[PDB]
Parts: C-alpha cells; sequence; structure tokens
C-alpha cells in the first residue's frame, strides 16, 4: 500500500496528516542481455552489455543520430545516454527505468487509511506505462489507474476527487492544488486553494470611511 | 470600562486558545530529538566494514586488516558526527536569528510602543506583554483594531471668506448637508473652527474644495 | 529574493541508478539518506512558508474600481490587466527579465513546483496594491477604510512632516512627477538590474550542475560506472570499490545539501526582510531612514518577480 510504503519510509505505523515523499520500495525483475548473443528486448527495464557498456535501463528508439565513428553516446553525468549495438548498427536511447517520485497525500492514519498518490512530473495517460503497473500488486494497480485521476502541473494525482469549490489549504500538493479529508462518505478531495474572500473597496472622489468604534484585541506571537 | 472589558475578554480568548498553536517550540524540540536519534541510529551502520560494533572486528581480524576496517568505521562515524555538528550550527544560526528578532520585539514592543506595521500584532499596536515558554518567548500584543466603519462625504479643504482652510490634525466629513471636522481613527464630529483648521492659500488652487462656514470663537465673545 | 527552487533527490537513483547490489549497500549506510531527505523537505516547506509570509499578508482579496482615476495618479503600468496570467506591465517586464532539467530528472534530482503559482502571487500583489491605493494603511490595521487618494497622499505628507497645503497646491505637479518616475522605472526595466534573482537561479542551477558532474568521478575507485567494477573485480573486492564510490557520492550529496541549507537560511533571512518591508512600507508609511527608499518615504507598491518581490518605493 502507498500508505504502508509511507510507513516504511517514515519508520512508523502512525502517519500524520500531510504529504510524504516515499522511496521506490517496490522491486522489479531485470533480464540480462549480452550482445557483442542474446535477443534484444525493448521498452522495458533490462540489464545490458552492449559492446562492454555495462549499465541497466529501458531501451527505446532514438531520434538522435551518431556519426559513423561513434559507437555510443554519453550524457552530462558521464553515464551512457545513447548506444549503437554492433550486431545491428541501430541507435538505442537509454531511458532509465522510469520512476517518478511517489508522494502519498494522507490524512491521519488514525483518521483514515484512505490515501492519494501523486506521481511527480509524469503524464496521467502514461502513468501505467511509467511505473510498470503490470508487474506490481493489484493494490498498486488501484492507485496506478482507475477513477479519480486528475492532472496538476506538479504531476498526476490518483485517489483524490477534484472539486471546483476553493477551500483553505490543508495538505499542500503544489501549484495551488491542495487536498483535504472532507465530507462529500468522507473522502479525500483536491481543490485549487482559496486566497481569501473577494472584496471591493468603494472608492470615490469624496467618500471616506471612518470607524465609530473599535476592538482591543490581544494576539499571541510565539518566538 | 469598555476597553477594560474588551481587554479581559481578549485575555480569556488567549486562555481558551492555549488551553484547547505552539508549533515552533515543539518543532525545535523535535528537530533536536530527531537529530540525536539519527546520530544514535547511525551507529548501526557498518560503513562497508564486516560489522557495526568494534569488538568483533578486533577479535576476528588480525591487527593489519582491522586497522583498515576500523579506519573505515572511524571516518564514517566522524562524517556522521560532522553532519550533526554542521546541522546543529545551521539550526543554531536560525535560532540566533529568531532570538535577535525576539530581543528586538522585546525592546520595540514590550519596552515601548511601535509605529512599525505588523511588527507587534495586526492592528494599531498599543503594548505587549512577555511570557516565558519552553525555549522561547510568547508576546501578548495588545492592538487597537478599528471597527464599525461608517461612510461619509469628505472634502480636502473649506472655502471661507475667499480662503482655503485645511485641518490641523483630522479630516472634513459631512452627515448629508452638514460638514464637520473629526479625527481619522475614531468618529468624533466637531464644529469646523479656526482653532481646529488652519488657513492657507486661496480656493482656486485646491481641487475638490467646497464651501462652508468656519466658526470663529472670538465673534460671540465680542458681542458678549 | 523570497523563494528558492525546491529540489528533492532520490538516493537510490542518484548514487546507484538501477543497480540492485548498490541499493543493498546503500541500505547498509541506512539513516544517512533519510537525514538528507528531511533537510530538503524542510527546505521546500520553508520556501513555501517564505512565499506565504511575504505575499499573503492580507486576509481579503481587494479589487480596484472599474474606473481608475486616483487623484490624477497613473497606476495603469502597475495595475494588472484583464487581457492576459493576469499580471501588470511592470510585472511582465520583471518576469521577462529573469529566465538540462531532463538530465537532472534522469539522475533523481527533481524540482518541486511552488505551492503558490505566479498567477496566485500576482493576485496577492494586486490585492495588496488595490488595498494600498483605495484604503492607504487602513487595510493593514483592520477592515479596508475607503479614502480619496489625494487625501491619502496628504496623510503621507503629514507622516513625513510636510503641511497638507503643499500637495493641494501642487497636485498636478506631484501626479506628473509620479507618472514620469513610473515611466523611468519602466525604461530602466525594459531598456536595461535584477541581479539578485538571477544570482539565486544561477546558484541553484550551478549547484545542481555540480551535483550532476560529481557522478563522473571515480573518487579513487577504478571506474565511475557501478556495473563495470562489479565485472572487473572479485565480489568481495568490488564491495570495497563501490563502498568507496557510495562514500564519495554521499559526501558530494552532503556537500550539496549543506550548501543548500546555508543558501536556504540566507533566502529565509531575505524573505523575512521582504515580509518586514511589505508590512512596514506597503501596508503603512515608514519613518525608518532608507528602509523604504532614499527620501522621506511616502508609500510603496509590491510587484511579483521570479522567486522574489520588487518594491516600488515612492
Ligand atoms: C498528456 O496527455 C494528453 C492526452 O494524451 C496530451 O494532450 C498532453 O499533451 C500530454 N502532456 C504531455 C506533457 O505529454
Ligand atoms: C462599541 O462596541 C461595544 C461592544 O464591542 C458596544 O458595547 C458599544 O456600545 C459600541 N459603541 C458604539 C458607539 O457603537
Ligand atoms: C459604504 O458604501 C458602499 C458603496 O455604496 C457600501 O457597499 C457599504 O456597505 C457602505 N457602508 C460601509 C460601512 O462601508
Ligand atoms: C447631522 O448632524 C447634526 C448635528 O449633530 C444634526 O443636527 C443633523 O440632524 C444631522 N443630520 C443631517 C441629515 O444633517
Ligand atoms: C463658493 O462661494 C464663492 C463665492 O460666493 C463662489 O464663487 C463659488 O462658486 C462657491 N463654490 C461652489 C462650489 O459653488
Ligand atoms: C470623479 O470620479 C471619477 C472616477 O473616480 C473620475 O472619472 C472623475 O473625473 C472624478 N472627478 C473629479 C475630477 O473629481
Ligand atoms: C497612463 O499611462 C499609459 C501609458 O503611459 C496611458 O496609455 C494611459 O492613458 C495613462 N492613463 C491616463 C488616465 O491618462
Amino acid at each position: 500500500d502507498p500508505l504502508s510504503e509511507t510507513k516504511c519510509t517514515l519508520k512508523s505505523f502512525t502517519v500524520e496528516k500531510g504529504i510524504y515523499q516515499t522511496s521506490n520500495f517496490r522491486v522489479q525483475p531485470t533480464e540480462s542481455i549480452v550482445r557483442f548473443s542474446t535477443n534484444l528486448v525493448k521498452n522495458k527495464c533490462v540489464n545490458f552489455n552492449f559492446n562492454g557498456l555495462k549499465g541497466t535501463g529501458v531501451l527505446t528508439e532514438s531520434n538522435k543520430k551518431f556519426l559513423p565513428f561513434q559507437q555510443f553516446g554519453r550524457d552530462i553525468a558521464d553515464t551512457t545516454d545513447a548506444v549503437r549495438d554492433p550486431q545491428t548498427l541501430e541507435i538505442l536511447d537509454i531511458t532509465p527505468c522510469s520512476f517518478g517520485g511517489v508522494s502519498v497525500i494522507t490524512p491521519g492514519t488514525n483518521t483514515s487509511n484512505q490515501v492519494a498518490v501523486l506521481y511527480q512530473g509524469v503524464n496521467c495517460t502514461e502513468v501505467p506505462v511509467a511505473i510498470h503497473a503490470d508487474q506490481l500488486t493489484p493494490t498498486w494497480r488501484v492507485y496506478s489507474t482507475g477513477s479519480n485521476v486528475f492532472q496538476t502541473r506538479a504531476g498526476c494525482l490518483i485517489g483524490a476527487e477534484y472539486v471546483n469549490n476553493s477551500y483553505e489549504c490543508d495538505i499542500p500538493i503544489g501549484a495551488g492544488i491542495c487536498a483535504s479529508y472532507q465530507t462529500q462518505s468522507q473522502s479525500i478531495i483536491a481543490y485549487t486553494m482559496s486566497l481569501g474572500a473577494e472584496n471591493s473597496v468603494a472608492y470615490s472622489n469624496n467618500s471616506i470611511a471612518i470607524p465609530t468604534n473599535f476592538t482591543i484585541s490581544v494576539t499571541t506571537e510565539i518566538l | 470600562k469598555l476597553i477594560a472589558n474588551q481587554f479581559n475578554s481578549a485575555i480569556g480568548k488567549i486562555q481558551d486558545s492555549l488551553s484547547s498553536a505552539l508549533g515552533k517550540l515543539q518543532d525545535v524540540v523535535n528537530h533536536n530529538a530527531q537529530a540525536l536519534n539519527t546520530l544514535v541510529k547511525q551507529l548501526s551502520s557498518k560503513f562497508g566494514a564486516i560489522s557495526s560494533v568494534l569488538n568483533d572486528i578486533f577479535s576476528r581480524l588480525d591487527p593489519p586488516e582491522a586497522e583498515v576496517q576500523i579506519d573505515r568505521l572511524i571516518t564514517g562515524r566522524l562524517q556522521s558526527l560532522q553532519t550533526y555538528v554542521t546541522q546543529q550550527l545551521i539550526r543554531a544560526a536560525e535560532i540566533r536569528a529568531s532570538a535577535n528578532l525576539a530581543a528586538t520585539k522585546m525592546s520595540e514592543c514590550v519596552l515601548g510602543q511601535s509605529k512599525r506595521v505588523d511588527f507587534c500584532g495586526k492592528g494599531y499596536h498599543l503594548m505587549s506583554f512577555p511570557q516565558s515558554a519552553p525555549h522561547g518567548v510568547v508576546f501578548l500584543h495588545v492592538t487597537y483594531v478599528p471597527a464599525q466603519e461608517k461612510n461619509f462625504t469628505t472634502a480636502p479643504a473649506i472655502c471661507h471668506d475667499g480662503k482655503a482652510h485645511f485641518p490641523r490634525e483630522g479630516v472634513f466629513v459631512s452627515n448629508g448637508t452638514h460638514w464637520f471636522v473629526t479625527q481619522r481613527n475614531f468618529y468624533e464630529p466637531q464644529i469646523i473652527t479656526t482653532d481646529n483648521t488652519f488657513v492657507s492659500g486661496n480656493c482656486d488652487v485646491v481641487i475638490g474644495i467646497v464651501n462652508n462656514t468656519v466658526y470663529d470663537p472670538l465673534q460671540p465673545e465680542l458681542d458678549s | 529574493p523570497v523563494s528558492m527552487t525546491k529540489t528533492s533527490v532520490d538516493c537510490t537513483m542518484y548514487i546507484c541508478g538501477d543497480s540492485t547490489e548498490c541499493s543493498n549497500l546503500l541500505l547498509q549506510y541506512g539513516s544517512f539518506c533519510t537525514q538528507l531527505k528531511r533537510a530538503l523537505t524542510g527546505i521546500a516547506v520553508e520556501q513555501d512558508k517564505n512565499t506565504q509570509e511575504v505575499f499573503a499578508q492580507v486576509k481579503q482579496i481587494y479589487k480596484t474600481p472599474p474606473i481608475k482615476y486616483f487623484g490624477g495618479f497613473n497606476f495603469s503600468q502597475i495595475l494588472p490587466d484583464p487581457s492576459k496570467s493576469k499580471r501588470s506591465f511592470i510585472e511582465d517586464l520583471l518576469f521577462n527579465k529573469v529566465t538540462l532539467i531532463c538530465a537532472q530528472k534522469f539522475k533523481g534530482l527533481t524540482v518541486l513546483p511552488p505551492l503558490l503559482t505566479d498567477e496566485m502571487i500576482a493576485q496577492y500583489t494586486s490585492a495588496l496594491l488595490a488595498g494600498t491605493i483605495t484604503s492607504g494603511w487602513t487595510f493593514g490595521a483592520g477592515a479596508a477604510l475607503q479614502i480619496p487618494f489625494a487625501m491619502q497622499m496628504a496623510y503621507r505628507f503629514n507622516g513625513i512632516g510636510v503641511t497638507q497645503n503643499v500637495l493641494y497646491e501642487n497636485q498636478k505637479l506631484i501626479a506628473n512627477q509620479f507618472n514620469s518616475a513610473i515611466g523611468k522605472i519602466q525604461d530602466s526595466l525594459s531598456s536595461t538590474a535584477l541581479g539578485k534573482l538571477q544570482d539565486v537561479v544561477n546558484h541553484n542551477a550551478q549547484a545542481l550542475n555540480t551535483l550532476v558532474k560529481q557522478l563522473s568521478s571515480k573518487f579513487g575507485a577504478i571506474s565511475s560506472v557501478l556495473n563495470d567494477i562489479f565485472s572487473r573485480l572479485d565480489p568481495p573486492e568490488a564491495e570495497v570499490q563501490i563502498d568507496r564510490l557510495i562514500t564519495g557520492r554521499l559526501q558530494s550529496l552532503q556537500t550539496y545539501v549543506t550548501q543548500q541549507l546555508i543558501r536556504a537560511a540566507e533566502i529565509r533571512a531575505s524573505a523575512n526582510l521582504a515580509a518586514t518591508k511589505m508590512s512596514e512600507c506597503v501596508l503603512g508609511q515608514s519613518k525608518r531612514v532608507d528602509f523604504c527608499g532614499k527620501g522621506y518615504h511616502l508609500m510603496s507598491f509590491p510587484q511579483s518577480a521570479p522567486h522574489g518581490v520588487v518594491f516600488l518605493h515612492v
């Protein structure tokens, strides 16, 4: 459960209200390919030895083209970004095994075990393609695709129903999107958060507002 | 009596708030406890050696081989303890900045009145009361928040005897037909008076100037 | 400057990539990674609070009247327009003056978006500006008390010690001088100043780029590539050469998180200063010398900026 994954990340079963960035606890099998022979598998996270380039990554077709001498492509961090295997001189882009950061918006664990999952920086159409939902548990398949799937600039939020109504921010997700445990059957809702009440000051050329009373108010400031 | 009753009701409201907010102090205590607990937990790390504890590495391996393994543990433990000292220095700088802010609020707000907006509460600041707190201070900012605003028709100046009259400290308002001078923060309408308003210039230079009679206190005393 | 780019790192991706053996050894390092996540999450929450303390100083969003005549003073260069992200012209110049991320995303360094987007920060700016123009300092102390803007500028003149007749005899001169000064501010922005915000963005991009370049380092191990040394070394010995690699990359990650904590403390101090200037100078007049411009401070306008706020001190 992303909630149990949150319990694994926080090292505690009592999870407070808020958003928690969880580690990728879920594991996946990687096949071993050696080509200098092994049949090439593309569009999935496999281990590779393309002319002694080592590495592990999802193999995809690459628009970028190599000069005839070049046998591989290198990235900024001196990791391999493109390869050109000797058996077939085609270019293969090295995507990493695609994981977005899983952030679990959750109310109090005591308040509810219901949770919403935000996948950061990926699109909602490609979210079962990205996190490889076909190899995981069906509990994760509930949170990878289904109903209540919303798109935020922050990423794909799955498990929170977007409401047009605007409320004070409770769990900050990002770009104005906030989530809260509200009655709508109490469930997790998501909304664009409210700045405040809209007010219009009645300015004129000869109009002033003067108070006829007051309020002696004591406020608490803790430092 | 209204100010005393509103102050007592506000003190009761502060009591009902606290009795039911102190997130910064508990956050500081929780960060210190979490840093000490993380420093305790980091002793379970083997740091690439065969074991986390010193004694089985001295009993198992011969002295030349241990001096590499225990050096790997010592360097890592020094790193964890350098990370802790660095994060304590950064949080101590943050607490030092907050204590400098609290000392400037205790000088400017408790020891005198402040004309700095929102430096001593939301509203017109009157005074503040300091209270002790666990590793902190709590200021009760007594503020004057003005209320019951009422619309009035206003003017910048008054034409009287071909002269422009401006208020010394206040504002011209009108209830319908009648024009008065009053203060700004509270509504106390007074008769527009030469003692209240000072004369400057002519009526042609002021934009939005209106006509009214400025009462002179010397004129009824001359008839008496 | 008010905020800083919120960055979060995944240790399993930055120090190991997709190697399973490396991740198991990284697990041996243990709470070392949890501590570096807590620091970055606290930095991100701190940068969201710093934006909320600077810009959300008003409880009610104020709107400008549909006819805009405030004592002859022109505010159309600083008030937002309904044609556009509803930002003003001087805010559009400020967002246009301050300006590879996929490679950082492929190395586990992701950039969280801010909680308040730039349209919402611009609405906060427009609300504080509408309160400043229509009500003066009265919306800061309590409810918004309307006032003519000439009489508000007379209250500011009495605040700086100048008698009220100086404005009412020279209102056209003061309005024309204000409009000419706002035109100079426009020309000083469009023709040519925003060095602090670009320095903040360049420092976060350079620290992120230095963290990307730290992967190309062998740190004394035979090879930077984790898989290469697994095949070119015996399994007990390879653990010594990855441990040397995980120790070096964790030292680089500590260096990045330490410098980001120091920079976040500096940005937090600057945001506390900006929030202090927004209460004292925008929501009231200031008798503090050179805290709101060089001169007898009259008034101030807030204007959104990329990770920052620009005060127009009149
Ligand atoms: C996300 O998917 C939708 C629907 O296919 C598409 O219109 C949109 O452009 C996609 N966005 C990105 C960033 O790929
Ligand atoms: C001011 O408010 C108090 C209660 O807050 C009320 O008792 C009092 O009558 C009010 N005064 C005026 C003049 O309205
Ligand atoms: C003042 O006038 C405005 C516009 O006519 C109105 O909305 C408001 O209720 C009036 N009263 C007060 C106390 O502001
Ligand atoms: C205005 O105030 C004066 C003095 O208090 C009073 O005589 C008058 O009836 C009030 N109302 C109007 C509409 O002038
Ligand atoms: C005020 O009185 C003068 C002289 O009686 C007159 O010229 C002027 O027009 C009056 N002002 C207004 C606004 O009627
Ligand atoms: C009165 O108000 C409107 C809008 O505030 C403005 O267009 C008009 O010119 C003003 N008249 C004067 C000069 O007082
Ligand atoms: C304010 O300035 C702009 C451009 O300088 C101009 O288009 C606009 O008409 C001015 N406003 C008024 C009320 O003249």
